[PDB]
Parts: C-alpha cells; structure tokens; sequence
C-alpha cells in the first residue's frame, strides 16, 4: 500500500513506520530568478547533509532503522508501548517531544563516542 | 526487555512551519510562446507531465491566509519581473520637453492631446520637429503642457517585443520542503482544515495586476466564498470569490497609428500617429443578467455575518487615488481605468442588455504602488478586444444598515485570492521513539 | 594494471571489475565566468548524492560491490554467467538493460525496506 | 571533559582521541557580499565530501575511528606505541608524516579494493 | 599534469556538425566580447 509522500502522516507510528523509505526516498530529489533556485537547492542539500551526519554519528550510518544504548528517560513523557506506537502519531509525538529532543540529541552521539574507543581495545 | 531504549527514525512524517526560497515552473507550451521573453518565463524550470497529489487521510493542519508568505514572495517577485524587464529597454530621459499641444479633431469634451515637440535626432547636432499624441492623464501643463511624469520620476519605455500577458506559474519549493494543499468546498482560509493533500507545485496561478474586480481567477465551489481577516473591523478588505464567472468586454475601438521617431543613435521612441476612423472611447460590458444573479449570490452570504434582517447597499469608491478608485487592467498591452460606478449602486433588503462601464487609458504608468520607476508602455495598432473572467471583487466597509465599496491599492491581496489554499513546511525525519530493543 | 579512469571500457564486465575504484575515485573529484564553474560544480556533487542515496536506500551503504536479495527475472535478456562476465563489457551490457533498469531501481530499495523491519522483531 | 573544539590540540594524540567526536561534530555546522558566504559555504561541503570519500573508499565508511590491513612501514618515523601516543601531538606528528601521507593514503584504497573482490567470491 | 588514456578496443560515433562544445564556445566568445566592454567608454557624443 504505497500511499505516497507523507502518506501515513496521520497513520499511527506503528502504522507510519513501513513508509519510512517512502518519506526519505523524496527528501533530496535527484541573470536573477535562476538564482532563486540556486540558492535554494544548495539549502536543500545542508538540510540533508545535516540529518545524514547526525546519523553517522550515532549508532546508525546505515539508514531508515537504528539502535541506540541510551536508556528511554520516563519523564519524557510516559507512555507505554501500546499507547505509542498503537495510538499516536509522528506529529503528535514530536509536539511532547520537542522539548527533549535537544537533550537526548547529545546521548546519543556520546553514548557511541564510548562504543568506538571500547571498540579499538578489543581489536 | 520491560526497560525501553530510544530508536532513531529517519524518514517519518514529521514537518514543522517554516518558509524557504520558493521557484517556479510553467509548462513548455508557454516557453513556445517565446516572443522575446514574454513575462518570466526563461531558464525557468519546465513542469513534469506527471501533476503530483497525495491526500494525506485523517490528517488536520491550520491554514492562515491572512499570514501567508507565498503571498511576500509572490508580491515582491512580480515586483523584481518589472525591473529586470525594463533594465534594457529604451530610456526616455530626453523626452521631457514642452509640448505644445491641442485638442483632438472633433465637433464637447476635450479627451486626447495632439502635442508638437523638438527632440534630438541621432546626430548631437540639428533637432526634429515631430508630434505625437498623448491621453490627458499623460501630461498636464505649466504656466503648453509636459508629461505627467517629468516632474517625478525619470522615465523608461516598454520594449515593444515583451508581452504583458499573464501566463500560468507554478510556485514550488525545494528539498525537504513540502506545500499542502486544503481540498474542501467550504474554507475561509483560516483554521483548522479536514481534507489536507500535499503537493510540490500550486495550480497555475497567472499573475493579473487588477483593482476592485478580480480577473482570470479560480472559481470558487458549491456556494460564493466570503473571506475576511476581521469581519468586525472595517479596516481590512473583503475578498470574494465567485462560484459563476461573469462575463466581461473590452474594446479600444480606436484604429490608432504607431509612429516611430529615432531618437538614436540606436534607441527610438514609438508614439501616437494619427486616429484611423471615429472618435470613441475604450468600454467594458457586463451583461445585466449575470450582474444581476451574481449581486444577490454574494448578500445572502453577507446576510451571514451581517444580521439575518439586514440591509446591505453599495456605492462607488470613497475617493483618495485614481488606482483605488477605478478598475485598473491590462489587457492587449494597454492599461485601462475605468469606472464602476454602475456595478456597485444597489440596495438589498432582507428579502435584457449590457452594463457599460467607461474606461480611460494611460501610458506612463507607475506599478504596485512605488516600484519599477515610471513605464510607458507602446502605443498598440488596431482595435483592441479581450474578454475576461470576474472571479472576485475586493470590497471595503464603511465605518441598522451596512454598506459596501470597492477597494484596492495594495497588490498583495490579488495573490491571496489563488493562494489561499497553499502553505508552507519543513521536513523533519529524525524522530526519536522508545522501543524494547538494545545493540 | 593501473589502466586508468574508465580504463577498462572495452574490458569484459568481468574485467571491469577490477577497476570499480578507479572509475569512482575520479567521480567527485576533491563576475560572470567565473559562475560557469559554480553552477556546475553544483551540478557535480547532487550527481554524486544523486547515486549514493540509491547505494544508501539499497542493501549497500559501504561501496563499490554488494549483493541484494531480488532473484533476477530470465526476461532482462537470458544470458549466462559465461555469457556476461566473460564475453561483453558494461557499455554493450546496459544497453539491453536500459528498458529494465527502473522496473529494478524499485525492487532493491523494496526488498530492502523489508529488511530492515524484520531487522528490528529479531533484536 | 568536554574541551572543545580543537580543545585536545596540545594533548597527546591518546590524550586527543576521546575527542574526536567533539571535532567532527563542529566540521560540517548544519546582490553581492551576500555571496561571500554562498562561495564559502559551497567550498565548506565539498571540503566534507572529499573527506568523507576518502573515509569511503577505505575500510572505514563509519566514522571516528578504524583500522587497515596495511602494514605500517618503518621508514615513516620509526617511533614506539609509547612513544606517539603517550608522547607526541596530532600536529607534531603529521609534520613528520607530512611527507608520506600521500604515499600512504593509496594504499588503503587499494588494499581494500582487494579485500571486495575477495569477499564477493565467499558468498 | 596532462592525463591521458587510451580506451583500448572501444569505438564510440562522433559528430563534429552536432557537437555542443561548439555552441557553448561560440556563446562564451560572444559574452566574453560584451563583459569587456560594459564597463569602457561609450562614445554617444561623437556622433556629430
Ligand atoms: C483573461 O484571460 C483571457 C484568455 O486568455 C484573456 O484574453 C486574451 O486577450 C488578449 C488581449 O489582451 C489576447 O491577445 C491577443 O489576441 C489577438 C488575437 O489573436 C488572434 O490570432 C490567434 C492566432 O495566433 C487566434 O488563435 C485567435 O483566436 C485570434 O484570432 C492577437 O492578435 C495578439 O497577438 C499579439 O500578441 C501576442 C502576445 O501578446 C504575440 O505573441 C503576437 O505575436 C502578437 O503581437 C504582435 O503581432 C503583430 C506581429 O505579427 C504586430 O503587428 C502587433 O502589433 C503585435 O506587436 C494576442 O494574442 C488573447 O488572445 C486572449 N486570450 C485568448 C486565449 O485568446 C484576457 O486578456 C485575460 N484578462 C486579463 C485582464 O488579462
Ligand atoms: C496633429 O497635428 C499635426 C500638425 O502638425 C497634423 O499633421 C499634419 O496633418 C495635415 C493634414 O491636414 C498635413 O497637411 C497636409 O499635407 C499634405 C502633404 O503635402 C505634401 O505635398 C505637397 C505637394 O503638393 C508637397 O509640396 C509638400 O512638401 C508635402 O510633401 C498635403 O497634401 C495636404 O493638402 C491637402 O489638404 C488641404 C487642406 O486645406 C487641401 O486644400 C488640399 O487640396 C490637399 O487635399 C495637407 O496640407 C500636414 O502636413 C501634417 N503635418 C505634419 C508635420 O505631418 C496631424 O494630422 C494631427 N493629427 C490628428 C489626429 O489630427
Ligand atoms: C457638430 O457639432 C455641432 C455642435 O457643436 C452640432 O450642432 C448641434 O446640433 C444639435 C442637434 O444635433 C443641437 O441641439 C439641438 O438643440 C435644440 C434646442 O435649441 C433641441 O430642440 C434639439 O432637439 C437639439 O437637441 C445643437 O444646438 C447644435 N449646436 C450648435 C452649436 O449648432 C452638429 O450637429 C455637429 N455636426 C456634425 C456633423 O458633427
Ligand atoms: C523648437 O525649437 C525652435 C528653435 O529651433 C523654437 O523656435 C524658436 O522659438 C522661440 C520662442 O519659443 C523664438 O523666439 C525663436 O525665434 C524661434 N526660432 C529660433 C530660435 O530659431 C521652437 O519654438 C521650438 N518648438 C517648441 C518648443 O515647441
Ligand atoms: C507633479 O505634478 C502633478 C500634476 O500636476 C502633481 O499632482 C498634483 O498634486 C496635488 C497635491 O496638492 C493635487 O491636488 C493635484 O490634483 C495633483 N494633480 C493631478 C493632475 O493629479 C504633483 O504634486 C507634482 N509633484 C511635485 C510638484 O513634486
Ligand atoms: C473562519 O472560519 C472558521 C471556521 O472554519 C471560524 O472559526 C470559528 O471562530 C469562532 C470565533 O469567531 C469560534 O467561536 C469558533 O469556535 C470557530 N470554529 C471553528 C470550527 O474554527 C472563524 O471565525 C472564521 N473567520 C472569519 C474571519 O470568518
Ligand atoms: C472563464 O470561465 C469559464 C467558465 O465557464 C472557463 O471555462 C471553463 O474552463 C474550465 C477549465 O479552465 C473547464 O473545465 C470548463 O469546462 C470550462 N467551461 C466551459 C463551459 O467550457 C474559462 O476557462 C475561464 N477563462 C479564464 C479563467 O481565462
Ligand atoms: C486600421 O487602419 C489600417 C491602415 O493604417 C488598416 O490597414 C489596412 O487593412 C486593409 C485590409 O485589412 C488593407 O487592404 C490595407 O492595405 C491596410 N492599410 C495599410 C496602410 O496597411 C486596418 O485595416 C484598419 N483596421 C481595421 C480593423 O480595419
Ligand atoms: C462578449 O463577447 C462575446 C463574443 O465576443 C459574446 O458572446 C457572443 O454572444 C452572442 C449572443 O449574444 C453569440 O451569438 C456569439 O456566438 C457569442 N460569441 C462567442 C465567441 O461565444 C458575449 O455575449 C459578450 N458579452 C458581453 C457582456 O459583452
Ligand atoms: C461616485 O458616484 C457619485 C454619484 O453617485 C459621484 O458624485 C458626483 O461627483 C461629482 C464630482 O466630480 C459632482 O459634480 C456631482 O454633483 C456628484 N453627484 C452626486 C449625485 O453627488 C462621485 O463623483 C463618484 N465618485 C467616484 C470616485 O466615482
Ligand atoms: C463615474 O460615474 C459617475 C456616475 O456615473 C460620474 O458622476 C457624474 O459626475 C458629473 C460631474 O462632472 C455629474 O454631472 C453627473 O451627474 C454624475 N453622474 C451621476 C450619475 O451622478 C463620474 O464623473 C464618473 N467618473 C468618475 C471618475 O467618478
Ligand atoms: C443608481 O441607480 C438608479 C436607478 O436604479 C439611478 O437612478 C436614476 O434616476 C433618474 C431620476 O432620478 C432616472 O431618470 C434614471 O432613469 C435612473 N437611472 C436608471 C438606470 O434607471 C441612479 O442614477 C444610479 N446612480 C448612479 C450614480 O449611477
Ligand atoms: C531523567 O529526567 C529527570 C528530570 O525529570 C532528571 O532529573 C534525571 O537525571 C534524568 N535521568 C538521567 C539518568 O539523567
Ligand atoms: C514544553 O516546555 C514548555 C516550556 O518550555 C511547556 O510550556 C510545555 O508544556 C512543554 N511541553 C510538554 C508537552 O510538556
Ligand atoms: C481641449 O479641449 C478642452 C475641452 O473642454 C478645451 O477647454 C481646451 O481649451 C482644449 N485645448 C486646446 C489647446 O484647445
Ligand atoms: C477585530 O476587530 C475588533 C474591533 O475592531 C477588535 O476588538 C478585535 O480584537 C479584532 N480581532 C478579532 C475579533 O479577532
Ligand atoms: C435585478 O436588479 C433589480 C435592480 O435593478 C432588482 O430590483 C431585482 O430584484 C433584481 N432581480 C432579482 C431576480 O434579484
Ligand atoms: C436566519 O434565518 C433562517 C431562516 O429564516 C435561519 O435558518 C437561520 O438560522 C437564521 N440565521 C441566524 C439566526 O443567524
Ligand atoms: C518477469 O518478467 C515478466 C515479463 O517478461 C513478468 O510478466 C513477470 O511478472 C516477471 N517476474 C516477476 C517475479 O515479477
Ligand atoms: C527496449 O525497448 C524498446 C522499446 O521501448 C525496444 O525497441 C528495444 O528493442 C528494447 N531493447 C532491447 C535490448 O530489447
Ligand atoms: C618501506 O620504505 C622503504 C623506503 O625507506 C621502501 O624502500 C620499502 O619498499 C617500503 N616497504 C614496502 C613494503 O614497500
Ligand atoms: C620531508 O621531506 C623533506 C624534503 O622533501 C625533508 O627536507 C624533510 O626533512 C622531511 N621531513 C621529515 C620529518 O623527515
């Protein structure tokens, strides 16, 4: 059920998760007033070689689905794992979220930072 | 295992508002149209025959019409089509001198000028003794006459290759960025919206500089939209949107001659020859019929807001500046004024011909308010005719009873009537969420 | 055999192969004119993230070779192992294929979307 | 300790390396005049894709750290294991390798081109 | 540096009548003709 761009938008997370190659497969694409658009694409490309690295910094690099050994915080806010991904959608979730996100971001890339250097002692 | 552990996303349905740096596109029919460049379209980006839409189920976002930047970027774009149009083009710093002029051969009121000048020739050296013919919002005298402008703004004249036709364009935006659309039937653009789609670029939306009566734009479904920022201040304007087109006429009925003296070396002003059969004046003709049907369709949507039991009337412009006042247009090149006294003279209680409107003209011209210096557009050969489509009205109130009159000025509000239903958002994949798995 | 960039073009696919990372490390490469090569080295680098976002959303990610599990359909020419890697060359080859290669493109990032999901049910 | 930027630049290359992060973090960041920033700000990612593609083509693709199968030469500054990383800087050591960084940097992207061809045979 | 390699066994069709470097070079010289002259002096009074 390929339902298109954004197509599980207000599907469940559960629900919106099997589209993930379909929100990201459209995430890049491929005299004045033709600069409009040169300077417009080159944002488009920033925008993604933000997200790509902050993706390889963590435990991820390879795409769409990733692990993470940082511990789930309860007071971000406290749901169950029935009442999130059964009941609640992307856009509401990143609304309680998106004071924390910030906060979480830095684990994240710190929690790897120590699984690289534990890596090197075992080789 | 019962402790969970964050998970990154990459790739959700997660956007936020913001604005970015919006394109265009338009067809490849319209880039055959070529002549020069007409309007915008150049290295332009031609549109894909594959017109993209997703309606995005259960989904619920907030419009805002009155907020909208599409709106900022649209105005100010048309504003930068101006200049970069007339930066070439031929310019007619020494054509303020004084003209001597007269009336126009008649048998009255007094309309036109046929004014005689000097004017150099190619050569520095010996000057020319040629005569054009100007309308009278085109000079004014000095205690003889001289062109309306002189006493302003330096002058520049429109290239005579460029069409001021307005084509469709399509607004996009870039990577990570997506527009959405609202699909319902019912919405005065402000709220919460149910049928939410999203799309990559907006319908064609041709870009028509109009006053009072709205031209060659979308119509409107099921019922007339009534659609307002404040209803209970008077200070802002009313824009409708109509279900039905009204059919409106326009001719210059005037055989006009171009005349073409060389002002060189290389530039050349192109004027006004002699008139080519009868002494008329430009006319636009709405059918009594439609007008009629049209009026009553939009109070019963007044009623609405207005009181059930309410008398709704409407009269002419207040007054202040010309633009306000009259139905400013383009169409065939020219630009005409023109006067609706006629369409806004009625009284609404609780419950076969033409109307004529009379239009003046103008050459010199000074756009959206104060942008793009003066233009004075060429003179145009022939009898001018072009029908167009009222697809709205831009009406104001006054400060028992209401009553309505048209209204204009800022050339922001023409581009909200198409963008109404269009917004703007950012992409954000990374979303994180808790799950029982561990690395 | 250093041969060099696009060295091995005539070269069976078979001996093409050899030279993948001379063909790719010479494929990103580190007033008026002077913007000839500006909106062409743009036009340089969203060719490059144009192609490493398909090894990205495909079962590749590190580059160069890579496997994929789509078994491949008789009706892309029916040749053999013998047939293709041993007796034609990467030009003559996409030239039967270039009907087919977007019926492809799809099933490899689909294939690899199915992946991932039951990646994370088994951990 | 979270140093900065740059922060271990004195410490010894062990001292630096639990930094590495906090370098690679801050390397990418996210009418004329306004194009100062524009050919700037494009000469800032083709500086990251060039690295990135060195990092690529090696046996590293994921990030901060990884190793080789290339044998370390003698003749490249004969120093001990306590010698560079208990007693020496990043900036004081590449100054003696400065000369052999490009000698180097060929072969890892060729003894792993050797190690691709090898892993499609075994499988 | 000049680099340069031989593609041994391959045979491709050129076509010197439809070739675009020609377009591209022929609309360079052309702009480069008029970018050396915006900025010199324009001889409008010397048509006496
Ligand atoms: C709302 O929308 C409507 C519909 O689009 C629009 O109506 C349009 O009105 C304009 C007038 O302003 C029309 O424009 C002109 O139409 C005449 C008539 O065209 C005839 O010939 C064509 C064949 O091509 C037939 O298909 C057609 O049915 C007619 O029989 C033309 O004579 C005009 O052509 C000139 O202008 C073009 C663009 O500006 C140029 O491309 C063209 O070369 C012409 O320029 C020159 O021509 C001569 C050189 O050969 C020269 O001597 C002249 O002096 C001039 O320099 C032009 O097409 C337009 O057709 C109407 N739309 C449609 C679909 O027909 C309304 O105007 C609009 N409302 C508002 C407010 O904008
Ligand atoms: C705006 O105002 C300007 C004023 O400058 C008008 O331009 C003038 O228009 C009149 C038209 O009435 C022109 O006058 C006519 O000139 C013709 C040209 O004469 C030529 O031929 C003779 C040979 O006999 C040559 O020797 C001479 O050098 C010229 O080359 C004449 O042929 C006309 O004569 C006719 O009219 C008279 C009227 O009394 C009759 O008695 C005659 O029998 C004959 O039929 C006439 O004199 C004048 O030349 C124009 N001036 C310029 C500078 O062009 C515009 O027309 C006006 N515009 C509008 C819309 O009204
Ligand atoms: C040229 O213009 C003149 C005017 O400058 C025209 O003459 C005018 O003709 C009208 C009628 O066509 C006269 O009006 C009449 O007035 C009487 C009242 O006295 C009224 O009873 C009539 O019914 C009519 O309305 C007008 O007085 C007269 N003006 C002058 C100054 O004589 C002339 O017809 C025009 N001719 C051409 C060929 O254009
Ligand atoms: C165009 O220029 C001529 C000059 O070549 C003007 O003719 C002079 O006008 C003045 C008064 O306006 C007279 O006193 C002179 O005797 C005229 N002849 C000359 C100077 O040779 C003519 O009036 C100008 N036409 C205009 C301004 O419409
Ligand atoms: C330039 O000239 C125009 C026209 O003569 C002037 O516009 C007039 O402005 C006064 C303001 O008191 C109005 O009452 C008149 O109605 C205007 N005239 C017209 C024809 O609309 C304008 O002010 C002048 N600009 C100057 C002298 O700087
Ligand atoms: C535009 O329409 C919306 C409804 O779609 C109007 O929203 C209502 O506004 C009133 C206050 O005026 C609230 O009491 C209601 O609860 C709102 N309902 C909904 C469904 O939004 C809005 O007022 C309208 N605005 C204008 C200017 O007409
Ligand atoms: C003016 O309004 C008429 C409405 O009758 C428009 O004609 C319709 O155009 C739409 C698409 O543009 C078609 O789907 C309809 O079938 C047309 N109506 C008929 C009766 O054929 C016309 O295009 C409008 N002109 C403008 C906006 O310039
Ligand atoms: C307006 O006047 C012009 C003359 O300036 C007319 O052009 C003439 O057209 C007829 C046929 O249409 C030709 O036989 C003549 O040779 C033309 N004359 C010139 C000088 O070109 C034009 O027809 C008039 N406009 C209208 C609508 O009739
Ligand atoms: C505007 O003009 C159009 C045509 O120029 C008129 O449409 C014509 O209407 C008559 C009957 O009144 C028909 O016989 C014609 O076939 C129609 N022409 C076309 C092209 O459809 C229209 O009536 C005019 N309307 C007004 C208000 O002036
Ligand atoms: C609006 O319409 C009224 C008539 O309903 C016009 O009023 C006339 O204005 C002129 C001034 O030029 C006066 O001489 C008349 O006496 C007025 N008539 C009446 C009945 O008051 C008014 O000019 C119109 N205004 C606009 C901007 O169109
Ligand atoms: C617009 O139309 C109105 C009415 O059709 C015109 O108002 C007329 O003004 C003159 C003054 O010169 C009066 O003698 C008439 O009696 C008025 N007509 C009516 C019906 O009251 C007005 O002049 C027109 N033009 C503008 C610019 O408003
Ligand atoms: C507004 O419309 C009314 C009629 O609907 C016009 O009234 C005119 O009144 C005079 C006498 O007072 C009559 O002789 C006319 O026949 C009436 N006109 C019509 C069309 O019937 C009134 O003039 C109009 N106002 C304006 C400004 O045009
Ligand atoms: C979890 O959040 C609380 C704040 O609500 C904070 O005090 C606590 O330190 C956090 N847990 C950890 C392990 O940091
Ligand atoms: C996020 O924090 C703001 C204050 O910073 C607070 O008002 C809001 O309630 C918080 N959001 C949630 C979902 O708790
Ligand atoms: C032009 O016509 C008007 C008509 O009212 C008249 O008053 C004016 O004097 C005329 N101009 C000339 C120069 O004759
Ligand atoms: C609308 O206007 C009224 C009166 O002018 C004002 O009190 C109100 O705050 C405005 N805004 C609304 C009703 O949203
Ligand atoms: C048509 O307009 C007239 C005013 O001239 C009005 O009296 C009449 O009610 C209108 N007709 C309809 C059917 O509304
Ligand atoms: C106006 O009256 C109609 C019936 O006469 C009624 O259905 C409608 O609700 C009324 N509108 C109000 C009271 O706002
Ligand atoms: C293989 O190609 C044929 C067309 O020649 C098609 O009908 C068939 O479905 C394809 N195989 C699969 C598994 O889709
Ligand atoms: C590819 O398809 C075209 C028609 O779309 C056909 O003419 C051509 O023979 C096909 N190529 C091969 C190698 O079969
Ligand atoms: C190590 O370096 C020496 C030069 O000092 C060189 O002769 C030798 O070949 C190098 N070792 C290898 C394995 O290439
Ligand atoms: C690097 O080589 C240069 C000559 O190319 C030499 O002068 C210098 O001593 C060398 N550096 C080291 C650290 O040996």
């Amino acid at each position: 059920v390929f339902l298109g761009f954004l197509g599980a938008a207000g599907s469940t997370m559960g629900a919106a998760s099997m589209t993930l190659t379909v929100q990201a497969r459209n995430l890049l694409s491929g005299t004045v007033w033709g600069i409009k658009q040169l300077q417009a694409r080159v944002l488009a490309v920033e925008r993604y070689l933000r997200d790509q690295q902050l993706l390889g910094i963590w435990g991820c690099s390879g795409k769409l689905i990733c692990c993470t050994n940082v511990p789930w915080n309860s007071s971000w806010s406290n749901r169950n794992l029935s009442e999130i991904w059964d009941n609640m959608t992307w856009l509401q979730w990143d609304k309680e979220i998106s004071n924390y996100t910030q906060i979480i971001y830095g684990l994240l890339e710190e929690s790897q930072n120590q699984q690289e250097k534990n890596e090197q002692d075992l080789l | 295992a019962e402790n969970l552990w964050v998970t990154v996303y990459y790739g959700v349905p997660v956007w936020k508002d913001a604005e970015t740096t919006l394109f265009c596109a338009s067809d490849a029919k319209a880039y055959e149209t070529e002549k020069h460049n007409v309007w915008a379209t150049h290295a332009c980006v031609p549109t894909d025959p594959n017109p993209q839409e997703i309606h995005l189920e259960n989904v619920t976002e907030e419009f805002n019409m009155w907020k909208n930047n599409m709106v900022e970027q649209m105005h100010t774009d048309i504003i930068s089509l101006w200049d970069q149009s007339l930066k070439p083009c031929v310019k007619l710093t020494p054509l303020c001198v004084t003209l001597q002029c007269t009336n126009v051969t008649n048998n009255m009121r007094g309309e036109m000028k046929n004014c005689s000048f000097n004017m150099t020739t190619e050569l520095r050296d010996k000057k020319q003794k040629v005569y054009s013919l100007f309308w009278r919002l085109d000079v004014v005298q000095i205690n003889e006459y001289r062109l309306i402008n002189c006493n302003t703004s330096a002058c520049t004249q429109a290239c005579p290759k460029v069409s001021f036709e307005p084509i469709p364009i399509h607004y996009c935006a870039p990577a990570g960025f997506a527009i959405l659309k609202c699909k319902d039937k019912k919405f005065n653009g402000t709220g919460p919206c149910p049928s939410v789609s999203t799309v990559q670029c907006t319908h064609g939306i041709k870009p028509v500089v109009s006053t009072q009566l709205l031209l060659n734009g979308s119509l409107a479904e099921e019922e007339v939209m009534i659609r307002s920022e404040n209803i209970t201040n008077n200070a802002k304007n009313i824009l409708v949107q109509f279900n039905t087109p009204v059919q409106i006429n326009c001719t210059r009925p005037m055989n006009m001659t171009r005349k073409s003296i060389r002002i060189g070396p290389g530039q050349a002003f192109y004027a006004l020859g002699d008139i080519i059969g009868d002494i008329r004046q430009a006319h636009c003709n709405v059918s009594k019929a439609t007008w009629n049907e049209t009026l009553g369709k939009v109070v019963k949507q007044l009623r609405k807001h207005f009181g059930n039991n309410t008398i709704i009337r409407f009269a002419n412009s207040s007054g202040g500046d010309l633009e306000v006042t009259t139905h400013s247009f383009n169409c065939g090149g020219e630009f005409f004024y023109c006067n609706t006294s006629g369409l806004f003279n009625s009284t609404w209680i609780s419950n076969n011909d033409s109307i004529t409107l009379p239009c003046r003209m103008k050459q010199i011209i000074n756009m959206w308010q104060r942008i793009g210096q003066c233009m004075y557009a060429p003179p145009i050969q022939g009898v001018i005719r072009c029908v167009s489509n009222i697809t709205g009205l831009i009406l104001t109130r006054d400060g028992t009873t209401e009553t309505f009159r048209p209204g204009g000025g800022d050339m922001r509000d023409n581009w909200r009537s198409e963008l109404y239903k269009y917004k703007v958002v950012k992409i954000e994949p990374l979303g994180v969420a808790p799950t029982r798995c561990k690395r």
